[PDB]
RNA sequence: UAGCGGCGAGCGAACGGGGAGCAGCCCAGAGCCUGAAUCAGUGUGUGUGUUAGUGGAAGCGUCUGGAAAGGCGCGCGAUACAGGGUGACAGCCCCGUACACAAAAAUGCACAUGCUGUGAGCUCGAUGAGUAGGGCGGGACACGUGGUAUCCUGUCUGAAUAUGGGGGGACCAUCCUCCAAGGCUAAAUACUCCUGACUGACCGAUAGUGAACCAGUACCGUGAGGGAAAGGCGAAAAGAACCCCGGCGAGGGGAGUGAAAAAGAACCUGAAACCGUGUACGUACAAGCAGUGGGAGCACGCUUAGGCGUGUGACUGCGUACCUUUUGUAUAAUGGGUCAGCGACUUAUAUUCUGUAGCAAGGUUAACCGAAUAGGGGAGCCGAAGGGAAACCGAGUCUUAACU
């Protein structure tokens, strides 16, 4: 049977090949038009050229500054809460999870849905509705 | 079959300005 | 599902998820090609115009002769040196995921079945490491190509089917597509069986 | 994975050249002479196709037009007389009848002349 | 090799939520005593890039 | 990514995590005890490997044929149908192959046992100065002197020494960590001039190394240097005794060899351009891209006795090559003497979109381990939450004292 499996139709489409013949459509230049800088081997130009007005990357004004602080604090939702470890959750044992990463050392819990389990978090910052919602679930909050 | 060596300038210096 | 023997005439259980699933056809495909290509080993090459031996010096003036403007003597467009894309050592594995790998093993499996191709029999073993032995084992069971699947590995089994071209012999963890496919008839012990379902899962 | 082109091209030539068989010095020779006088040819026959209708339309128009006066009455008079007297024979059996059957020909020309009057 | 982002498009346009960048405006750094109050205040918020040009910041920054 | 950057083009980390592999010591010094472990060099013995090798299974009869290994029929070996050769395609004709053995002599590797040389263990002390640092000028760190830490150095200076000193990115204080100005150290890592075996969706004589043929040769250049072309008889020379024409030629015709001599060494196949002989038809009063449409006659064959086919083609309507570049070319604009061979959108890694396949609020592993295209490995990456320059807030957020 080796020789009857067959691919799915669509799956491929045997590429483009350029330059070969007049009645295979794109020969003769192979849809690089005529003359110019684009139809030349290795022509063209670099990103953000504009034909030497001024880019738009650089008529603009450069703004903000960069927080190391961001790259060090993460967000727990609240459907991924409750399948950490029984019922207890803390800046540690969420890297074993693996739902933070070991780096972060800040974490904040935000209103995601679908939490059952009655859960227990210390240490974390619950916005306002992750309080409300593993509340009702019969969790509680403390620092 | 063998390129030629000597090449001499074929060209006459007679320029028609 | 329901697995048939025809010696011991013995019921054996099997998940129908892994023996009775529909058949995929592109996905088996895919499977299947990829398993060709990283057969390959594309030990080759050929020199561009840069790595073939000569010297860059220009073949004649650019002006005053009669001929072609020539740059070097290894350009492509010349007889003796050139090759424009010169081919290099490549790696033609392809990625497979390990669930796109078990899902077209699990849909073999299903059809060998469906098309009578897989017989399931009790241990299978030869006394003696001799081929004889073998040839005239298979002949009462009217199998010519067959691949013998067995749980556990046993140099007299391997021995005696190293010289028959037709047979193979294979343990159940070194099951690859196109051994299953290519071969007319597969025969798995009844250890065998049992490993490929812990391993497919 | 080298291909040799060796054989599809002598018979890509061959098959041009059998079509430029007959053709004068290289244009049956050669096969870039004979290429370009196959195409050549080839746009003569799809312009030709059409010129030879209007080519035999004319002879026959000619036939007809010296049968008619042959018999006393002009090409055009002859036609009009015909569509008056409701009669569908086109050109080609015109021309065809009076080359053949004077008899049949000089009815027409007599149906044609009543339905004129 | 990976591509390069552009180190000076990284530092003035910022991606959104539904694929559109948020860039500073160009007229509020300097000679500004001139100017009114309102085109001043009009020019403060940040602006969504415009569809012509998005395509080429697309480029600038593949990664961000 | 953070940063550096006429903040342009571009350059581009570290911390941290997962793997491969892991090994720590000595001098700046005295005493007690002194082969006390570990090392290097020379003898002996065991094992293994290299340098010669040995044995190595199993088929015959008919048909075609120059010759069978082929077809047909019936057998046997296989821990050996991996390969090569043999008059066409051989598991069973030969060399080999799996397998089991082999070393007088010389050798590398891992051990045990002797000799030589430095050398264990404990107490106390010591613990690297023109150096660290600084001024000036440069260089290296992703970091171009910038707010610029750290290292190196040409020049001029110059400490403390453990109650001391260095670093933690200007700098200061507090804390944490380490101890420079003396040295040694296999493993994982990089490459193949050379040797053996094996492999290839690598080439098959204009390809593949420049070189399949005694090629880096012939040849070119004062020289450094440059640098070709050229493979194929047949199974076996059985390579044509002898005769004849010819100049005791060349070349040829016979004869013979062979399956084949239009396989005769100018040798397999033997295409095209190009050059010839023969046959049919046309052509010496007719003007041009040489064809096309119509078309008589003639010469060959076919059934029927009329045409059908093949070749030629008087006469006649229409008709100024191809390519390229151009607003536009028969153009007197470019390119091509012709034939054959070669000759131009590829490859690697990333990113976006489309199709398709798997799984699905989940998806997927990389290196690496792995008797290994399996299975492990979830480090990591992308996605489900955004807003703001940022802190920060969060299905909201920013803006503002606050929003109709």
């Amino acid at each position: 049977r080796l020789n009857t499996l067959s691919p799915a139709e669509g799956s491929k489409k045997a590429g483009k090949r350029l330059g070969r013949g007049i009645g295979s459509g794109l020969g003769k230049t192979g849809g690089r038009g005529h003359k110019g800088q684009k139809s030349r081997s290795g022509g063209g130009v670099r990103r953000g050229f504009e034909g030497g007005q001024m880019p738009l990357y650089r008529r603009l004004p450069k703004f903000g500054f960069t927080s190391r602080k961001a790259a060090i604090t993460a967000e727990i939702r609240l459907s991924d809460l409750a399948k950490v470890e029984g019922g207890v959750v803390d800046l540690n044992t969420l890297k074993a999870a693996n739902i933070i990463g070991i780096q972060i050392e800040f974490a904040k819990v935000i209103l995601a849905g679908e939490v059952t389990t009655p859960v227990t978090v210390r240490g974390l910052r619950v916005t306002k509705g992750a309080r409300a919602a593993i509340e009702a679930a019969g969790g509680k909050i403390e620092e | 079959n063998n390129r030629p060596v000597y090449i001499p300038r074929p060209r006459p210096p007679h320029p028609r300005l | 599902m329901e697995l048939v023997l025809k010696d011991a005439q013995s019921a054996l259980t099997v998940s129908e998820t892994t023996f009775g699933r529909d058949f995929n056809e592109a996905l088996v495909h895919q499977v299947v090609v990829a398993y060709a290509a990283g057969a390959r080993q594309g030990t080759r090459a050929q020199k561009t115009r840069a790595e073939v031996t000569g010297s860059g010096k220009k073949p004649w003036r650019q002006k005053g002769t009669g001929r072609a403007r020539s740059g070097s003597i290894k350009s492509p467009i010349w007889r003796s040196g050139g090759v424009t894309f010169a081919a290099r050592p490549q790696d033609h594995s392809q990625k497979v995921n390990k669930k796109m790998y078990r899902g077209a093993l699990k849909s073999i499996l299903s059809e060998l079945v469906r098309q009578d191709r897989l017989i399931v029999v009790e241990k299978f073993s030869v006394e003696a490491p001799k081929t004889k032995l073998l040839a005239q084992k298979l002949k009462d069971m009217a199998l010519e190509d067959v691949l013998i699947i067995t749980g556990e590995l046993d140099e007299n089994l391997f021995l005696a089917a190293r010289n028959l071209h037709k047979v193979d012999v294979r343990d159940a963890t070194g099951i690859d597509p196109v051994s299953l496919i290519a071969f007319d008839k597969v025969v798995m012990t009844a250890d065998a069986v049992k490993q490929v379902e812990e391993m497919l899962a | 994975a080298r291909v040799k082109r060796g054989v599809i091209a002598r018979a890509r030539h061959k098959k041009i050249l059998k079509q430029a068989k007959g053709y004068y010095g290289a244009r049956s020779r050669v096969y870039r002479v004979a290429f370009q006088a196959v195409i050549k040819a080839g746009q003569y026959a799809y312009r030709d196709r059409r010129q030879r209708k209007r080519q035999f339309r004319q002879l026959w128009i000619a036939r007809i037009n010296a049968a008619a006066r042959q018999n006393g009455i002009s090409y055009s008079k002859f036609i009009n007389g015909l569509k008056k007297a409701s009669v569908e024979i086109d050109r080609k059996i015109l021309a065809d009848i009076a080359v053949f059957d004077k008899v049949a020909f000089t009815a027409l020309v007599e149906k044609a002349k009543a339905a004129l009057a | 090799p990976k591509i390069k982002t552009v180190r000076g498009a990284a530092k003035r346009f910022k991606k959104t939520g539904k694929g559109g960048f948020k860039h500073k405006h160009a007229n509020l750094r300097h000679i500004l005593t001139k100017k009114a109050t309102k085109r001043k205040r009009h020019l403060r918020p940040k602006a969504m890039v415009s569809k012509g040009d998005l395509g080429l910041v697309i480029a600038c920054l593949p990664y961000a």
